[PDB]
């Protein structure tokens, strides 16, 4: 039914301007209001506005006036958001969110921020992009090295071994980079019935390298 | 509700605010017959009686003063001299998830055609056909209470609608069910045009010998027509008498 | 700005927890339009009470809310072991200024868990890392319960805070908590040492794995 | 005092020599009128309304309870006690002519349908009457039996055949059926739930049987 | 489907013969008077089909 | 279009009771009668009774009256049979049968019994359910041994081999079990091909036993 | 009760067959809703005439129904090699008992398909069943018409009727039929004879196999 897609995660660099689109589907997309919210990483949730799809009628936050653009094109059923003056302390995950029916009506409610989207992991830092670099582990593992932007996807033998893979929380370097672990468990086998190969599939630097363990 | 055994809530001693129903953008219907819908935050009803009941889309047009069919003649019957509204709205998302019968029953088979707002409930049953079998179902002897069938999305007009119909009771005891108006001053004396809930009318208001019994609110002089009233908040008696006029 | 809501909220299996969201007179003494949301760990927030109490679908009759003064109550009683999520209250601002506002959340830790020693493992530097002029040893801990540990390396025999990445646990797909740890060593300080070893410490449950270059 | 709820109920009111009593049910509402005058005489006295109670029920049926001042409160005693006579009679629907006097109080009414007498001073709008010859009303026999007398044919003319038919003709060159001498039914149609619509014009569809027409196409 | 095919939902009252109204204003359907923009009870009386 | 689905087949001991349910589709489950029918083992056809789904009005043979209950779940579009105090005279199929239309219609007819289902086999006796024996046959086929209930599903190769195979009818023993035999025809050839597995799938016992053949 | 219905009729290829079905007054007299099925064997009844003679979709202007005093008759004429199932008779009863009842049944046996010489195989028992302290001789016959087989062992030279199991021939996908016997013997008595020989009887043509355990 109702769900929500929005853009891809946004690398960009102090000073710049930013946009994100919530494109909706499943519903009519001018019967209900679409709002926009922001929440820092461990932090609580902030509010950004609201837009009215039938107009484009925008109503900003008192903290968020002046770099806050609200537009959308209902052609296409896109909702879009303009941030202008990006700073390092903005780095967060945004969130478009629909709110209650943009006309009168006695049989339906006030749910407010019923549904939500995936959201958008937007970085902003002097840290450039980096190639990762991605090295095997042999058992007695999977390591991906400088990469600059977080989202990285990770499989085994092109996407076929997934049992007993599991995916370790990144940890950030004082460099700008990050880095991963992935490790396939195989305990008490001999290691040699099938060959292991463990690959990364980082999208934002487009790169895409298998590496044998043995 | 079932078509039939349809619900009657009786509303009584309110402030009844009706701009919320038609500003409503669910109701697909909202008819209105002896009475404008604009013109309704204006008046003074004695009792008004709320009807509830889900039918099938192409059946909708049955319910109104004068028309016939199945729901008309045998589940529910509207007086030709109907004083109301009836809303209706496309439930699909509630009376047809799955199934859709839902307990949505209507009554195919009765001997004769019903009275205004007359309900009929019976398990007895019917003899379509030649054979008296004057006993239970068989060949010619089928069960009135036939079930809607509401597959999910089964295509518009035979989707389930519920129907509420409002009927507005007039010409009774002082009115009960009145609109959302705040009232004046008195002021007697002087030729003005006075709305005493629901009565309307341009004259003189003075004070009044008439000695009403605790139970009379109006008062008729010769020839039926009204020339004394009660003021509904101080409960004073008030004459009426037409300004000055003349060729 | 937001509204007061207490931080940490801690709740035993069995009783009843309430979370209180201390408003505004014209933010809820006048609106009753308060709302509640449980955002899981890693995953976007999903609406539970759109109104003070009344829940929508998908949502289990032990819920409840309430409203008094200028403060809002949201009931659990009987917590489950899918209740150790992050919970927000939210409300709508009006007076001439139509802007809504949110709480400053609010951490719920539900026990009954039975505690689990953390399983550590040592991957030792590959032949590709080798060849790459440096040397990473990774600490991987996983299976523990809470999610509360400390990873430190001990080397040889003497305690080694150069190079040591450590990160807070995640929540797992089994309910459980996993973290993961980094050391960076030059080639020459890696053969300089006989041995490395990584101690976790969790709740006073010492894991002590000890791996060697030979 | 012995009584019970059964928990159905769903209306309650508590508020505060000859007396009299009108009890009528009608539209719903079950209003009672009430006089208390000191003392069945020949007088003339109005009966002011008392209470409307708006819920109203269906009543065919009633009863009448007495008490004592002070004896035993046996519950199941049938004549025990101390050792009131009550009169009752049925309203029908009658004309009368009312005398509302200056004070607006009702001063005396006439049975119009009672007596020739009442009837004129129900005609002349007045209680008194001069001498002559006044015109009431008609007089008209009325009818002691009802007849029938149709043709006897005794045969279902095929209404069948023209709905069951497995091919129709188009909107264009439309078929034309003629039927006559027959003994038609039209429930069997009206009955039927396939048929969508059944509009029918210049006669109403379940007074057909009772009809008789020369041709029907 | 939109193509800028709206309608009017809201409006203080009914239409004369002929007569067109194009407005911006914000309809109060509700019992704060917000007498801005919007906002409860607020609407934007052309809703788009 | 128009499809009946009965219960599976009933194992029952003597004295008990039992429930037989169909469940229709494709058509409007509340406009036609369903009729409930036996039929025992080599003999002609017996008719139960009817039940109107409008309501649940039951109408009942002569000679089934007392231990005979009509029932139905509308919601489900299912309608349920009761028989009580079970006898082993009674072990026999049932079928559930459309009727003409409840209601009266002028373009209907008056076909009875238009639409029959699969069918519901009851058997009731002394005799207790039987783990199946399974055998190979080496060529100059596959036999099943010691079961109990009747219906039993026979492959070849895992349900790949399905040519020149031909099942024979079972066999019923004085112990109560059953045997049948299932044989692949393949003469004049060198049966050396591939190797020739047969598969017993017996559903009421769970069991799933492959043998070679060789 | 029932109604009385001819319990066998034999009819040839090209020539017309009438079943008649003989009623009451108040059962067949009154209500013209008679109906016939023809019911395939192992297969659920299909309708076929719903009431006296009008027929359904697929049903061929061959079949006719006819309604006379208290007894319908069906009519059938050229036989096709389809006709070889049962045929069934049915009726409403009225009168203050309103209920159906069915009819005696009738067993249709179309000619014209050749005679074939049936076809005997013999199974010896195989390694699995000889260790499990058991012989069973398997003598299954197929590709045969008419579907009535005797079949009888003779041992080494003397009849044997004990642990002879014999079931009536089932029609097969050819339109043939086909059955399966099973003989069960003690390790001891298997050893004790030298051979063993299956006979099938079919009409007058006998077909011999003779096995031994050498
Ligand atoms: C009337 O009361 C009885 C129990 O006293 C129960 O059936 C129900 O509460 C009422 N019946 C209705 C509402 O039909
Ligand atoms: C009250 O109920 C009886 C029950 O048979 C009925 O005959 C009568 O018409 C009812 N009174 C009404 C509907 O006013
Ligand atoms: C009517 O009112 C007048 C006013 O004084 C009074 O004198 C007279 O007695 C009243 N009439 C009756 C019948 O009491």
């Amino acid at each position: 039914q109702v769900q929500l897609v929005q853009s891809g995660a946004e690398v960009k660099k102090p000073g710049a301007s930013v946009k994100v689109s919530c494109k909706a589907s499943g519903y009519t997309f001018t019967g209900y209001y679409m709002h926009w919210v922001r929440q820092a990483p461990g932090q609580g949730l902030e509010w950004m506005g609201w837009i009215n799809p039938n107009s484009g009628g925008t109503n900003y936050a008192q903290k968020f006036q002046g770099w806050v653009t609200m537009t959308r094109d209902t052609s296409i059923s896109t909702a879009y958001m303009e941030l202008s003056r990006l700073r390092s302390d903005d780095t967060a995950v945004y969130y478009c969110a629909r709110g209650w029916a943009t006309y009168y009506d006695i049989l339906t409610g006030y749910s407010l921020f019923d549904y939500w989207g995936q959201g958008t992991l937007v970085t902003v830092s002097s840290a450039s992009t980096k190639g990762p670099s991605v090295f095997p582990l042999a058992p007695s593992g999977c390591l991906v090295k400088d990469y600059f932007p977080e989202p990285v996807t990770v499989s085994w033998n092109s996407g076929a071994l997934t049992s007993g893979v599991h995916t370790f929380p990144a940890v950030l370097q004082s460099s700008g980079l990050y880095s991963l672990s992935s490790v396939v468990t195989v305990p008490s086998s001999s290691l040699g019935t099938q060959t292991y190969i463990c690959n990364v599939n980082h999208k934002p630097s487009n790169t895409k390298v298998d590496k044998r363990v043995e | 509700a079932s078509v039939y055994a349809w619900n009657r809530k009786r509303i009584s001693n309110c402030v009844a605010d009706y701009s919320v129903l038609y500003n409503s953008a669910s109701f697909s219907t909202f008819k209105c017959y002896g009475v404008s819908p604009t013109k309704l935050n204006d008046l003074c009803f004695t009792n008004v009686y709320a009807d509830s009941f889900v039918i099938r889309g192409d059946e909708v047009r049955q319910i109104a003063p004068g028309q016939t069919g199945k729901i008309a003649d045998y589940n529910y019957k509207l007086p030709d001299d109907f004083t109301g509204c009836v809303i209706a709205w496309n439930s699909n998302n509630l009376d047809s998830k799955v199934g859709g019968n839902y307990n949505y029953l209507y009554r195919l088979f009765r001997k004769s055609n019903l009275k205004p707002f007359e309900r009929d409930i019976s398990t007895e049953i019917y003899q379509a056909g030649s054979t008296p079998c004057n006993g239970v179902e068989g060949f010619n002897c089928y069960f009135p209470l036939q079930s809607y069938g509401f597959q999910p999305t089964n295509g518009v007009g035979y989707q389930p609608y519920r129907v509420v119909v409002l009927s507005f009771e007039l010409l009774h005891a002082p009115a009960t069910v009145c609109g959302p108006k705040k009232s004046t001053n008195l002021v007697k004396n002087k030729c003005v045009n006075f709305n005493f809930n629901g009565l309307t009318g341009t004259g003189v208001l003075t004070e009044s010998n008439k000695k009403f019994l605790p139970f009379q609110q109006f008062g008729r002089d010769i020839a039926d027509t009204t020339d004394a009233v009660r003021d509904p908040q101080t409960l004073e008696i008030l004459d009426i008498t037409p300004c000055s006029f003349g060729g | 700005s937001a509204l007061t809501q207490p931080a940490s909220v801690s709740g035993s299996p069995g009783q009843s927890i309430t979370i209180s969201c201390t408003g505004t007179s014209s933010d809820v003494g006048s609106y009753n339009l308060v709302s509640w949301y449980q955002q899981h760990p890693g995953k976007a927030p999903k609406l539970m009470i759109y109104e003070v109490s009344k829940r929508p679908s998908g949502v289990s009759n032990r819920f409840s809310g309430s409203k008094s003064g200028n403060t809002a109550s949201l009931t659990i009683s009987g917590l489950q072991a899918e209740d150790e999520a992050d919970y927000y209250c939210c409300s709508y601002a009006g007076s001439s200024t139509p802007h809504v506002v949110f709480g400053g959340g609010t951490k719920l830790t539900v026990l009954g868990q039975p505690k689990a020693a953390p399983s550590v493992t040592l991957f030792p530097p590959s032949s590709e890392e080798l060849q790459a002029n440096k040397a990473t040893l990774v600490c991987l801990i996983s299976d523990f319960y809470p999610g509360a540990v400390t990873v430190a390396w001990k080397a040889d025999s003497s305690p080694v805070k150069a190079g040591v990445e450590t990160t807070t646990p995640s929540k797992q797909s089994n309910n459980k908590y996993a973290a993961s740890s980094y050391l960076s060593l030059t080639p020459e300080q890696w053969k300089s040492h006989r041995s490395y070893s990584c101690q976790v410490t969790h709740e006073g449950s010492t894991v002590e794995k000890t791996v060697a270059p030979t | 005092r012995v009584y019970s709820s059964a928990n159905n109920c769903t209306f309650e009111y508590v508020s505060q020599n000859l007396r009299e009593f009108v009890f009528k049910n009608i539209d719903g509402y079950f209003k009672i009128y009430s006089k208390h005058t000191p003392i069945l005489p020949q007088g003339f006295s109005a009966l002011e309304p008392l209470v409307d109670l708006p819920i109203g029920i269906n009543i065919t049926r009633f009863q009448t309870l007495l008490a004592l001042h002070r004896s035993y409160l046996t519950p199941g005693d049938s004549s025990s006690g101390w050792t009131a006579a009550y009169y009752v009679g049925y309203l029908q629907p009658r004309t009368f002519l009312l005398k509302y006097n200056e004070n607006g109080t009702i001063t005396d009414a006439v049975d119009c349908a009672l007596d020739p007498l009442s009837e004129t001073k129900c005609t002349l709008k007045s209680f008194t009457v001069e001498k002559g010859i006044y015109q009431t009303s008609n007089f008209r026999v009325q009818p002691t039996e009802s007849i029938v007398r149709f043709p006897n044919i005794t045969n279902l003319c095929p209404f069948g055949e023209v709905f069951n038919a497995t091919r129709f003709a188009s909107v264009y060159a439309w078929n034309r059926k003629r039927i006559s001498n027959c003994v038609a039914d039209y429930s069997v149609l009206y009955n039927s739930a396939s048929f969508s619509t059944f509009k029918c014009y210049g006669v109403s569809p379940t007074k057909l049987n009772d009809l008789c027409f020369t041709n029907v196409y």
